[PDB]
Formats: structure tokens, sequence, C-alpha cells
């Protein structure tokens, strides 16, 4: 409705019998490929990103905002749980860590 | 001619033309869009196609309307059976109704 890509702000013009706008979008640029999964096991239970999406670079599970890659450890913070490990399809195991464990370990 | 009201109307300077696209080339606008919706959600309408797997799409959506996603994934088939269902009573209709 307001230009293509995702709107940011317009600026109108005026013009003769008309109108211009200037509509300022934001555009995804440079996407590269990543493993993905729906949730994370970690201990029989089943996590589940708050805002973003699991992404793998290979080796290394992490979570990222979906519209800009910028990947963040698993952890508690950044998860909710959801039941067992049994019903969703496509689930990986992997560790989700606890912030306050090495607090209290400290 | 007679038992043809099209000769008539031709015969007395009134025509049709034919669309500039055809058909098929709709048709091709349409599974290409249907291709991009399956394969990349919104993304490809904002940008390039960025490739999803289809329930993480449909978590998304889940998302988009105030349900949280396990929601999607726990009933993950169920819901694609409800489709299929709904899908296939759109056909029996097309099927039955002719008007
Ligand atoms: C992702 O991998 C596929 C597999 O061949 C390739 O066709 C595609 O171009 C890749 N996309 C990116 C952004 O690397
Ligand atoms: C993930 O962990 C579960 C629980 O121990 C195990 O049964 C399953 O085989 C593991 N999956 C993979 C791909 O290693």
């Amino acid at each position: 409705f307001c230009g293509k890509g995702y709107h940011l702000m317009s600026f109108p013009q005026s013009a003769p019998h008309g109108v211009v706008f200037l509509h300022v979008t934001y555009v995804p640029a440079q996407e590269k490929n990543f493993t993905t999964a729906p949730a994370i096991c970690h201990d029989g239970k089943a996590h589940f990103p708050r805002e973003g999406v699991f992404v793998s670079n290979g080796t290394h599970w992490f979570v990222t905002q979906r519209n800009f890659y910028e990947p963040q450890i698993i952890t508690t913070d950044n998860t909710f749980v959801s039941g067992n490990c049994d019903v969703v399809i496509g689930i990986v195991n992997n560790t989700v860590y606890d912030p306050l464990q090495p607090e209290l370990d400290s | 001619a007679a038992r043809d009201l099209i000769c008539a109307q031709k015969f007395n300077g009134l025509t049709v033309l034919p669309p500039l696209l055809t058909d098929e080339m709709i048709a091709q606008y349409t599974s290409a869009l249907l291709a991009g919706t399956i394969t990349s959600g919104w993304t490809f309408g904002a940008g390039a196609a960025l490739q999803i797997p289809f329930a993480m799409q449909m978590a998304y959506r889940f998302n988009g309307i105030g349900v949280t996603q396990n929601v999607l994934y726990e009933n993950q088939k169920l819901i694609a059976n409800q489709f299929n269902s709904a899908i296939g009573k759109i056909q029996d209709s097309l099927s039955s109704t002719a008007s």
C-alpha cells in the first residue's frame, strides 16, 4: 500500500493536479541459507523461540530475529517451554543455556 | 449464420477483441504466486523469496493472529487434515453447483 517492501515512512510532494508520494521501505538484501528446526529438545522438554527462529550454521544452533541475521546463544530468556519432545515434527536436540546456573555456581 | 447471434453482430460492425494475456499466461501468474506463497510465505512480496519450511511459516501465521506457535506444532497433523478436508469441500461444491 505504501511502496514495495516493508514500509518505513512516506513523504508527500505536491504536483500539478496531483500528489507524489516518496515511499521509504526496508528491503532485505543479502540472504544466506541455514538449516532450521521448529523446536529444541533439551531436557525432555520442547523449546520454542520467543521472538526469532532457530538456525544452524552447520555445527552450532542459534536463535536470530527473522528479518536480519543476528545469531544469539539459545537460552531460557530466548525461549519458552511447552510439552515434551514427542509431538513436534522436526525437533532437534541441543543445549539450552541457563543464565542463572553460573551465578549459583559462583 | 442465423443460428448464431455473433454472425449478425459481426455483419453489423460489432466485434469482440481478445485479451492481451492468454488464459495460459494468467494461469502461469497464479502458479507463480502460489509457489511463492507456499515456499517463502510473505517474503517474496517484499524482496527476494526466502525459503522456509511450511510448518514454520504456519507457526509464523499463528503468531500473527495471537496464538503461540506450540499450538500449531502440537496440532500440526490435525490442522493439516482440517485444511485438506476444507479444500476437498471446495472441490465437491464446485463439482456440484453449476452457478
Ligand atoms: C541455498 O542452497 C540451494 C541448494 O542448491 C541453492 O540452490 C540456493 O541458491 C542457496 N541459496 C543461498 C542464498 O545461498
Ligand atoms: C535426540 O535425543 C533423543 C533423546 O535422547 C534421542 O532419542 C534421539 O535419537 C536424538 N536425536 C538425534 C538426531 O540424535
